[PDB]
């Protein structure tokens, strides 16, 4: 019947972050270190490996040195906790605590990661100033996949062109617009992703001298 | 629950081959962990690479490893009439478990 | 500089007991996690069991849950696999694997098995 308890079975963390993961195990009195064992793991890494209140680190995976570590201090409560940092993304997937103090269980627990496209990349040029051809361009990584959706200052929705593509396994999203207009026209793209549905729009004002390429 | 291998593939030396593996979305095609081992007829199996392309100090270069979606491919170079061994793949599963390939015998 | 020794098996009835053992030489293996798998003769080869370095955490294949148990003495540096009323398709050739530092299931030494015939 000694069993390991999550207080919540899902995490959705975005990149970079930092995230603490958490584990419950049965406490009585006084916790005996020298009889507790942890391991934590994700799919077919072992992250890490604390027999007898020291911490294994010869053998903690390389993809985790120095980011992912137990907090020794909440142990003394039953609660064993896995604090990861700069969550990288690779890191999304199905983790799972072991505990064996005196006996043992051990529960799973699952870990997706976004990334948002809050950071926007701007480019106004002329193409073909005769005919005030400008070429409209945003760019923006995140995860997962994203659309692009361009709209005029009185709210319509124009056709642009996009590429997808990756930079580590993150996304690497470029959409341009090729549309006449002059100076002081105010254009905008949206960033708009699945997953923990999200949006980001930039606006993007036509400068009087532009450049152009 | 097995790793399919075709058990019969064959070729004369200083030549290329590929050893296929396929497997379900569920172990060879949901995760990057997946090993090749070779052993000659009974004898010690040897770990020769590991998460899909990665082999360790001490195989020869003429051993790379590929997984392409679901499939994964263990391909021979500069091949050679040692290397004629029965060799196995392997995947990690969502059990948290490793299924083994039914193997093939490779023949110089 | 590694050294995987199995020991124990042999010509055993079905419904019978046999105590596999395997010798090891090596790295520290206080901190491995160590498996047994086994080869039918001619036929590809399957997992049945795991143990964590210490905690006594193990794990078995579902054809063998219950009838084997596994253990290991951290000191004397060896593992053991118990077969209790072992059936006839539990007959084949039995491996003792280490399985990679860091990586949960990967094994990278294995030694050169032993023969249990049901």
């Amino acid at each position: 019947a000694f069993t390991v308890t999550v207080p919540k079975d899902l995490y959705v963390v975005e990149y970079g972050s930092n995230m603490t993961i958490e584990c419950k195990f049965p406490v009585e009195k006084q916790l005996d270190l020298a009889a507790l064992i942890v391991y934590w793991e994700m799919e077919d890494k072992n992250i890490i490996q604390f027999v007898h209140g020291e911490e294994d680190l010869k053998v903690q995976h390389s993809s985790y040195r120095q980011r992912a570590r137990l907090l020794k201090d909440q142990l003394s409560l039953g609660n064993a906790a896995l604090q990861i940092t700069d969550v990288k993304l690779q890191d999304a997937g199905v983790y799972r605590c072991m505990i064996s103090y005196g006996g043992a269980d051990y529960k799973r627990i699952t870990v997706k990661v976004n990334a948002p496209y809050n950071k926007i990349n701007q480019r106004i040029l002329v193409v073909d100033p005769v005919t005030s051809e400008h070429e409209l361009t945003c760019q923006a990584e995140g995860y997962p996949k994203a659309e692009v959706i361009w709209t005029s200052s009185d709210h319509q929705v124009l056709s642009g062109k996009t590429t997808t593509t990756n930079s580590e396994k993150l996304f690497n999203v470029t959409s341009t617009l090729r549309i006449n207009t002059t100076t002081n026209e105010i254009f905008y793209c949206t960033f708009r992703r699945l997953d923990p549905e999200e949006n980001h729009t930039a606006e993007l004002v036509i400068p009087e001298l532009p450049l152009a390429h | 629950s097995a790793l399919t291998q075709p058990a019969s593939v064959s070729g004369s030396p200083g030549q290329s081959i590929t050893i296929s593996c396929t497997g379900t979305s569920s172990d060879v095609g949901g995760y990057n962990y997946v090993s090749w081992y070779q052993q000659h007829p009974g004898k010690a199996p040897k770990l020769m690479i590991y998460d899909v392309s990665n082999r360790p100090s001490g195989v020869s270069n003429r051993f790379s490893g590929s997984k392409s979606g679901n499939t994964a491919s263990l391909t021979i170079s500069g091949l050679q009439a040692e290397d004629e061994a029965d060799y196995y793949c392997s995947s990690y599963t969502s059990s948290s478990t490793r299924v083994f390939g039914t193997g093939t015998k490779v023949t110089v | 500089e590694v050294q995987l020794l199995e020991s124990g098996g042999g010509l055993v009835q079905p419904g019978g007991s046999l105590r596999l053992s395997c010798a090891a030489s090596g790295f520290t293996f206080s901190s491995y996690i160590m498996m047994w798998v086994r080869q039918a003769p001619g036929k590809g080869l399957e997992w049945v069991s795991s143990i964590y370095p210490s905690g006594g955490i193990t794990f078995y294949a579902d054809t063998v849950k219950g009838r084997f148990t596994i253990s290991r003495d951290n000191s004397k540096n060896t593992l053991y696999l118990q077969m209790n009323s072992l059936r006839a398709e539990d007959t084949a050739v039995y491996y003792c694997a280490r399985i990679k530092l860091g990586t949960v299931t990967t094994v990278d030494y294995w030694g050169q098995g032993t023969l249990v015939t049901v």
